[PDB]
This record gives structure tokens, C-alpha cells and sequence, in this order.
């Protein structure tokens, strides 16, 4: 029930993407099952990804591009 | 030394005080890897 609500969530409050979020969502639980066979305390697999989720905001930050691109918009078009 | 004083009857009182350890330690092997912050949680 837990990605039932997730998938219920993205609409809230971004609206789209109830795709991605849940097959992401998905895989860090299947990728960390081998991960607790290693005896590694979830506490340490929690923070593992955190710590790699707080470089992971700054890069998206860091690579975006701004909307003046062209003279025209050429982006509203492109977004939908 | 012994067949004088008393003799100890009725020993299911030590036998209920038996079980009700064994019944409450059960209970605390559940919860007791929760504690500290290696802790994990219990979903009910």
C-alpha cells in the first residue's frame, strides 16, 4: 500500500510523473535486498542513499538550462 | 537430615512461574532488536 499511496501522491503534488517515481521506488528496495545479505545495517543503506540523494539535487541544479534558449520560446511547445 | 522439617507439595505454582518467564521473555526477544540506534521498526 505503500507505492498504492505513492502513485496517489505524484499526482498532488507535481501532477505527472506517477510512472517514474514508483519503478524508481521499486528497484532501491530490490537493489538493497542483496545489500542486507552483506549483514550492512539498513541504517548505513539509508544513509547511503541520502547522502548520495543530497549530491544527486545539487547536480540536477548545477546542469539545468535556462528557458531564454532562442529568441522565440520554442519550449511550451516542446514541453507538452 | 532429610524425611525431617517439610516436605514441598502442590509444585504447579513453580511450574506457573516458569512459564509465565518463558512467556514473557518471548515477548522481549521481539522487541528488544529495536533498541538502540541500530534499531529497527515493528510494523503491526
Amino acid at each position: 500500500k505503500i507505492l498504492v499511496e505513492l502513485a496517489q501522491q505524484q499526482d498532488r503534488e507535481i501532477g505527472d510523473g506517477t510512472t517514474s517515481v514508483v519503478i524508481i521506488a521499486s528497484e532501491l528496495l530490490k537493489r538493497a535486498n542483496e545489500l542486507v545479505k552483506n549483514k550492512i545495517h539498513p541504517t548505513t543503506i539509508i544513509t547511503g542513499f541520502r547522502v548520495a540523494l543530497r549530491e544527486a539535487i545539487r547536480f540536477i541544479n548545477e546542469v539545468l538550462s535556462t528557458s531564454v534558449d532562442t529568441l522565440g520560446k520554442e519550449t511550451l511547445i516542446n514541453i507538452a | 537430615v532429610p524425611s525431617n522439617a517439610t516436605f514441598k507439595n502442590k509444585e504447579k505454582p513453580q511450574e506457573v512461574r516458569k512459564a509465565n518467564i518463558i512467556a514473557a521473555r518471548s515477548v522481549a526477544d521481539a522487541i528488544r532488536t529495536s533498541l538502540g540506534p541500530k534499531g529497527m521498526d515493528k510494523m503491526i
